[PDB]
């Protein structure tokens, strides 16, 4: 998971006022990785790598 | 690592324990011819 934002909530309101207001809350996101693969061959002659 | 791609260095021939010879020497008459001794550079008979 990853925490984007916050967001704001509330304000300093006038007194007078009997309610309030929404805010824009905050946003989370989903992330995901990979993993990769490292890979090789060789080959060999029998009698010159014995002989060598 | 092909032998027919590195230096020869890599491979160390084996070592027999034999020669070859062909020379010859022809026998000899010496046996036949007589026989003297000397002990100077001249002599008479």
């Amino acid at each position: 998971m990853k925490i984007a934002d916050y967001g704001q909530l509330g304000e300093y309101t006038c007194d007078a006022k009997c309610d309030a207001e929404f805010g824009e809350p905050g946003n989370i996101r989903h992330l995901e990785g990979k993993t990769y693969d490292y890979r090789g061959v060789f080959c060999f002659n029998r009698k010159n790598l014995q002989e060598a | 690592f092909e032998a027919s791609t590195i230096g020869p260095a890599f491979f160390t021939p084996q070592v027999l324990a034999l020669e070859v010879d062909c020379n010859i020497e022809c026998a000899s008459l010496l046996d036949l011819y007589g026989q003297i001794e000397v002990s100077r550079s001249t002599f008479t008979y």
